[PDB]
């Protein structure tokens, strides 16, 4: 910024760019050198991409050169932490967490079933043998 | 339905996002000998955050494919080993103390998306001796440099005279993306 | 098998051995006490359909023990869409004359549900193929049951990564290596391709065919069991028709 007769004062990085918003020349009026003024300008003028508070669900934004990075809390993913992990309870996602068979259900939660000779336990996802030799098991290893 | 194309990895400080064209899909990510894990189920976005899957072992090399829906139509992304490709964010000068003729310039140990216990590891924690910082300081018309195995610089300054600084994270061993962009400029 | 190892006695309890007039013929896979799943081309040149024997709990073809259970094959069912001498629809359902006794050395492999197999099992990278076939492309068969671990590929990749023979239809998938190090082999035809998922094994493949055995720039081709589940299931609940050979319609 340049007030009345303020330009009469010599250059001051603090007063003009820190304490105030300085233009490019004002800045060039401090460092003098172009290569130097550029190195400084590149960041000083980049703009805090976090200003829009892009990160969601308790995320934490970290500004970058014309970009940002979001650090989400455990239960969230996505460029902006916009993804709820606890809402991926479908069969395509890790077999819906079922030990054997998985069955999607529009709206409600998914169901888990078992193969013959097996029974679905109370946990709703596990299957235990109901016969002495259920398919898929190797006796000398069980 | 057209198979997706131009798959690219966008990774900085391990925050890895796979982007693609053109502008409903499902992405799977795996390691050369691991099972395939579906991510971003039926998204209409041409991107998918895979950060959580790759931070489980940064040293690993991952491969990802994008299935297209109106065996399905897909495309494979380039191989991607985080630890050797993720980009180093823009460093930042945390502080600088002067004791007579010498000045101590510090670089902030920025945090990474890589989790351990209940906290985000810092750039140091993950790379250690692999990461060094380069100082580019000046008064005089010329420039001077300095390098450090840690996150601090200890240089000799001409008493009185004013200086400016600018660091830059570097991982020397790296074949690609071994240098991060320059930090903002700071002057005494 | 090429580049695999000896399945320890008992760790391949569903592996079956097929014999014609007392002669090794092909491998099989037990999916329950009276039904065995094998390969179609295995019966291409059979003549004495009353001389087919199935042997369970077998391991060392040079030694006999109480764990061996032989059974005559009452019926051999093949999709009516299968053409002898060709590759597509290489699957056969064999009914035994008498149920076998499930023991520590004789346990059936599970037949999965279609969607579970297509949506999940299909993505477990590795699986195990086994049998008493050749140990080398040119070489002879093996005395002790051999087993091998192979990675699965989606047809598209299998093609790009393969050298320019039958086409990889949607009724088969590839598994193996192209460096020429490991692969199942001819004498292993009809053998299982069992997948391990969350504590249980399932049938997801059948040693079908290939460009020789473990040839550089080629993978193994296995019948895609998941496309024949309903088929097999209906047949298993159907009444026993006359004649050993039975061409069932498919779908
Ligand atoms: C091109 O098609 C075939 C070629 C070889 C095999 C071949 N079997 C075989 C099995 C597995 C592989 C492999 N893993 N590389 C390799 C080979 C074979 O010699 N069977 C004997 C015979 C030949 C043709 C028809 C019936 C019986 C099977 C094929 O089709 C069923
Ligand atoms: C916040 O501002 C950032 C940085 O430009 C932008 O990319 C976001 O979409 C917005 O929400
Ligand atoms: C930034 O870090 C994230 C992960 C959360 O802990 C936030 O509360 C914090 O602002
Ligand atoms: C397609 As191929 C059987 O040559 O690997
Ligand atoms: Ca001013
Ligand atoms: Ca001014
Ligand atoms: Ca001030
Ligand atoms: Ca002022
Ligand atoms: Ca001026
Ligand atoms: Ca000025
Ligand atoms: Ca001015
Ligand atoms: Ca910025
Ligand atoms: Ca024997």
């Amino acid at each position: 910024a340049n007030a009345f007769l303020e330009e009469l004062r010599p250059g001051s990085l603090e007063r003009e760019c820190k304490e105030e918003q300085c233009s490019f020349e004002e800045a060039r009026e401090i460092f003098k050198d172009a290569e130097r003024t550029k190195l400084f300008w590149i960041s000083y003028s980049d703009g805090d991409q976090c200003a829009s508070s892009p990160c969601q669900n308790g995320g934490s934004c970290k500004d970058q050169l014309q970009s940002y990075i979001c650090f989400c809390l455990p239960a969230f993913e996505g460029r902006n932490c916009e993804t709820h992990k606890d809402d991926q309870l479908i069969c395509v996602n890790e077999n819906g967490g079922c030990e054997q068979y998985c069955s999607d259900h529009t709206g409600t939660k998914r169901s888990c079933r078992c193969h013959e000779g097996y029974s679905l336990l109370a946990d709703g996802v596990s299957c235990t043998p109901t016969v002495e030799y259920p398919c898929g098991k190797i006796p000398i290893l069980e | 339905t057209v198979a997706a194309y131009n798959l690219t990895w966008k990774s900085t400080n391990f925050k890895t996002i796979l982007e693609w064209e053109p502008k409903v899909y499902t992405v799977q990510i795996s390691t050369k000998s691991g099972d395939w894990k579906s991510k971003c189920f039926y998204t209409t976005d041409t991107e998918c955050d895979l950060t959580d899957e790759i931070v489980k072992d940064v040293k690993q090399t991952y491969l990802a494919r994008v299935f297209s829906y109106p065996e399905p139509l897909y495309e494979n992304s380039p191989e991607f080993t985080p630890y050797l490709e993720t980009n180093l964010g823009q460093p930042t000068i945390q502080s600088f103390e002067q004791v007579g003729t010498k000045v101590n310039v510090t670089v902030e140990d920025e945090r990474t998306l890589v989790r351990r216990n209940n906290t985000f590891l810092s750039l140091r924690d993950v790379f250690g001796k692999d990461l060094i910082y380069t100082l580019y300081y000046w008064k005089s018309s010329g420039k001077k440099t300095a390098k450090t195995n840690t996150n601090e610089f200890l240089i000799d300054v001409d008493k009185g005279e004013n200086y400016c600084f600018s660091v830059q994270a570097v991982i020397p061993s790296r074949t690609v993306n071994r240098k991060s962009t320059d930090s903002p400029v700071e002057c005494m | 098998i090429v580049g695999g190892k000896v399945c320890p006695k008992g760790e391949c309890p569903w592996q079956v051995l097929l014999l014609v007039n007392g002669a090794q013929l092909c491998g099989g896979t037990l999916i329950n006490t009276i039904w065995v799943v094998s390969a179609a081309h295995c019966f291409d040149k059979i003549k004495n359909w009353r001389n087919l024997i199935a042997v369970l709990g077998e391991h060392d073809l040079s030694e006999h023990d109480g764990d061996e259970q032989s059974r005559r094959v009452a019926q051999v069912i093949i999709p009516s869409t299968y053409v002898p001498g060709t590759t597509n629809h290489d699957i056969a359902l064999l009914r035994l004359h008498q149920p076998v006794v499930l023991t520590d050395h004789v346990v059936p492999l599970c037949l999965p549900e279609r969607t579970f197999s297509e949506r999940t099992l299909a993505f477990v990278r590795f699986s195990l193929v086994s049998g008493w076939g050749q140990l080398l492309d040119r070489g002879a068969t093996a005395l002790e049951l051999m087993v091998l671990n192979v990675p699965r590929l989606m047809t598209q990749d299998c093609l790009q990564q393969s050298r320019k023979s039958p086409n990889i239809t949607e009724y088969m998938f590839c598994a193996g290596y192209s460096d020429g190090s490991k692969d199942s082999c001819k004498g292993d035809s009809g053998g299982p391709h069992a997948t391990h998922y969350r504590g249980t094994w399932y049938l997801t493949g059948i040693v079908s065919w290939g460009q020789g055995c473990a040839t550089v720039g080629h993978f193994g081709v296995y019948t895609r069991v998941s496309q024949y589940i309903e088929w097999l299931q209906k047949l298993m609940r159907s009444e026993p028709r006359p004649g050993v050979l039975l061409r069932a319609p498919f779908p």
